[PDB]
């Protein structure tokens, strides 16, 4: 006999990092793993989810065959564990990320990644650029524009007094990450090459900029 | 021993996604100002923290030079560059240091202990 | 208030006489408090809320990108934060550029990854690109609103001694705003330096320190970004696939 | 002439200072020094000399000094020491230093006021720079002696309070306190 | 507790909400009027040690560099 | 204490020196000593 | 060279490389302080201006 | 006779970089060297001498110079930087010299 109510929020906060739903950034253990795939087989309406992510214990096993309705419940399984949109892009990312935490070995210290290996044309950021501002250029504009910026003091101080108590730092903390998040899934759908040196080259300009 | 390995095994941390990790730009003082003592425990504190470095000298010897011709070369060279102006600018130079650090700090400047750093003017002059 | 120092060496009563100006250390000092960079990053959200608000736009900016159906509130949403962050660089043209057209984009076959509002010409006026799903999808995300990221002895002490706008809304403000910060260092390239340099920069942002230095860094307030500083975790290690035996004598950007 | 007499004094102190520092085998200028981080152990040894060369000047019997010296090459606000660039103490008979070198770039890049074949010259800002690094290194050695003469607990209160500088420095030991080229000078703060 | 109000009556709240978690205040906000003014306190008569306090301490060692050492 | 006492005692190894510990495994809210000065101090200003 | 070297170690490797690009750097970081120091140097013995014709 | 001072200043300054590189214990004359990209370490080393005689007149304190100097020797116009034939920089402490050699074999 398990405990399901702790199986079930295991399963969800690592579901919801491996998914990049969250940016909630705790330490996951082994123990984590294992409390969500046996919760995954345990629950009967997870069991589509859990033979998923089972298959991604061997490279050359890919992905089953579900039928339209098949994965309709599965996104909404997916999204009640989750209860918050979801679609099967998130399905796609969440595979990826079990089965590499599942090939990887057990080791001392936490290993950091990137989102890789989702959704046959390789590119790079030159030749995205060249065909989608072709692609863009098709679409038809819908608004053509053709300021106020009041500095009511009373209405600043009551907003700063709503604002006050907001800690700054995990206010730019969630902004940054969740930015960098939506860039490397992005990046990763979009097949593209993700050059790290240009998002951190970006901070570093930041950096620069600031001591001028 | 198995339960321990086990109990070591479900304990390793699993791989994670990379994230953005903030750095304080500068070191940002509170609102509440400081006296120089509480400032230098906490400074005291921080630097116990850091690793210092081992410095061996060649020898013991204390450095020194006796070769007269280039003594009275610098003398000469430093002979048009009066004293009350190279002391002034050190001076000066040293109490903006002093007092833009303690600015900085959100420390209490204490007038009369930085006065009373060069009162030994007057202990020579007198004694 | 002046401050005034006096040196005597002894070989007589010469005394060389300086004056500080008080203002200047009061400057620094107060430049040094936590709490005044927190009020002023904090004060130019709460412009920014303001200015969306006298604009009708009070509804939550994740409420206003999910309606597929009204272009409107998002166009007008970007080009308000666009011309705010222009007055923050420029605090003398209260009005953007006077035309300029929106498209928005829902699909990933037309999406740029990493460059959510894009600016392109089409030899006629300026157009901007808004990727909806991608903001969607930023501002959609659960944000870490428990931890805590690093006093408590004057909390000790004290204990011894209306729009509702969450968390969540705030970091989704700021999230748009920093979004649109990034579009702008991007459109002010283009601008000030023609389509080349700007399609040059999409590429390589390592230019903005050599085309912003030049004149933003002498004129203009501090960038939003500038607030703290971001580096990505173990980014050595997963940099270490591309690692050059390198001699560099450019290094414009450390 | 004894004002003459006096300025020789001084200025041949300084030039001393000056030839032992060529002599300890320097790259660059002391602020170019003080400005790599890169190569802490330069500003390690320009330091170390300049207090074995005060010791020397206070002390004329004592001809060698230690050999070894911890030290810590502060870059960083939250562990400098205001109004005390570099500190001296020793913990279990090792000598300890600490440098704060943005506290003494500074210094040394301030706007000073100005109001033979060899090419060899000496600019007035870099003999200025001279003489407060070996002013600054002698406010930290009459710390240093605090400590050494009557305790750590001595040295503390001296960081703090700084009349120990005429109290402590009794009048027996005056003509050697005068050796120093802090007490050449007076330097006042006056409200205006 | 006295030593603890004296510093609480003579230097603010916060400085006893701070000397609460920190006793080594004590020596510094004692020693500049209590040390030639007074008698000898109590706990002064013995010097108290804990038993392999240096082993139990080794949990939390620093590679340390200490300049102000005002407590030995 | 008597338990967690001899279960230290007893998962000891034998050694040739007296081993000194200190107390510790007794009694969920792992704190520290400053959340429990602010609690507390708002709990004993409650009390009467 | 050494110009360009001595600006990198007294301003930064900004300067270093803002200088590499506009060269006034020569006569507005070379401060008249050390006007003795860099007349020490052989390219201070001469002019070379380019006029266009 | 200030012109012949002066004069006689550029012309000892000039003599006395001729006796370092002399001393510096050269095989070749000067062009000589800067055409033989066979052998990089005596272009290397003239460099770097000229440029501590030059550290040495502009700082007459500075007597001694660090000993290690990474260095490269350009010879594809694609890695050459036009107007800057050496390029002097250091990079964690480390000296970090650029050579330009075609086009100092073209100046001379």
């Amino acid at each position: 006999l398990i405990n399901m109510r702790r199986y079930r929020n295991a399963a969800r906060k690592l579901i919801h990092h491996y998914s990049l739903n969250s940016t909630s950034s705790t330490e996951y253990k082994i123990s984590d793993v294992v409390m969500t795939m046996i919760f995954l087989l345990r629950s009967e309406k997870y069991h589509s989810l859990f033979k998923l992510l089972e298959t991604t214990f061997d490279d050359y096993t890919c992905r089953p065959q579900m039928t339209q309705v098949q994965t309709d419940t599965l996104l909404d399984a997916v999204r009640s564990l989750l209860e918050m949109t979801i679609d099967l892009t998130t399905v796609d990312i969440m595979r990826s990320s079990f089965a590499r935490c599942f090939n990887s070995p057990i080791m001392r210290y936490a290993k950091i990644v990137l989102l890789q290996n989702v959704a046959d044309k390789r590119t790079t950021l030159e030749e995205l650029l060249i065909e989608r501002g072709e692609k863009i250029q098709m679409l038809q504009p819908q608004q053509y524009i053709n300021i106020p910026f009041c500095d009511d003091a009373e209405f600043l101080n009551r907003l700063l007094k709503h604002i006050d108590p907001y800690p700054l730092s995990r206010m730019y903390y969630n902004a940054a990450n969740t930015m960098f998040y939506t860039t490397m899934e992005n990046y990763a759908v979009s097949n593209c090459k993700f050059n790290i040196e240009d998002y951190n080259n970006i901070f570093k300009v930041m950096e620069n900029i600031r001591k001028h | 021993i198995m339960r321990s390995s086990f109990a070591r095994c479900f304990n390793s941390p699993i791989m994670r996604y990379a994230k953005i990790v903030l750095l304080q730009n500068v070191a940002l003082q509170r609102d509440k100002r400081t006296t120089l003592e509480e400032l230098l425990i906490e400074r005291g504190e921080k630097i116990q923290m850091l690793q210092p470095q081992q410095y061996i000298n060649s020898g013991t010897e204390i450095p020194f030079c006796d070769d007269a011709e280039f003594l009275n070369r610098l003398l000469k060279h430093i002979d048009p560059y009066p004293l009350s102006r190279m002391y002034y600018n050190a001076a000066n130079t040293m109490f903006y240091t002093t007092m833009e650090n303690y600015a900085v700090s959100n420390c209490k400047f204490n007038i009369e202990d930085y006065n009373n750093i060069f009162k030994v003017m007057e202990n020579i002059r007198k004694h | 208030n002046k401050v005034r120092t006096v040196t005597e060496i002894v070989n007589s009563d010469e005394k060389i006489q300086k004056t500080y100006e008080l203002a200047e250390f009061d400057l620094k000092n107060l430049s040094s408090l936590e709490s005044y960079e927190t009020l002023k990053i904090k004060l130019a959200l709460s412009k920014y809320m303001a200015m969306l608000s006298t604009l009708e736009m009070t509804q939550p900016l994740l409420e206003i990108f999910r309606n597929k159906a009204d272009t409107r509130q998002i166009a007008a949403v970007v080009f308000s934060t666009l011309a705010f962050i222009h007055n923050r660089f420029h605090p003398l043209v209260t009005n953007f550029t006077n035309k300029m057209e929106f498209v928005v984009t829902e699909t990933n076959d037309t999406s740029i990854p990493g460059e959510p509002i894009l600016f392109t010409e089409n030899e006629g006026v300026l157009l901007c690109s808004v990727d909806r799903p991608s903001i969607v999808k930023m501002l959609s995300r659960e944000f870490d609103t428990e931890a805590l990221v690093n006093n408590c002895n004057v909390r000790i002490a004290k204990t011894f001694g209306d729009f509702s706008i969450t968390e969540v809304e705030a970091t989704q403000y700021l999230t748009l705003l920093l979004t649109v910060e990034h579009a702008y260092l991007h459109y002010y390239i283009f601008k000030n330096y023609g389509v080349f340099e700007y399609c040059k920069s999409l590429t390589d942002h390592s230019l903005f320190t050599n085309k912003l230095r030049s004149t933003m860094s002498t004129k203009t307030s501090n960038l939003l970004l500038s607030k703290f500083k971001f580096t990505i975790e173990d980014f050595d290690k997963i940099n270490s696939n591309s690692v050059t035996s390198g001699f560099n004598i450019y290094n414009f950007n450390k």
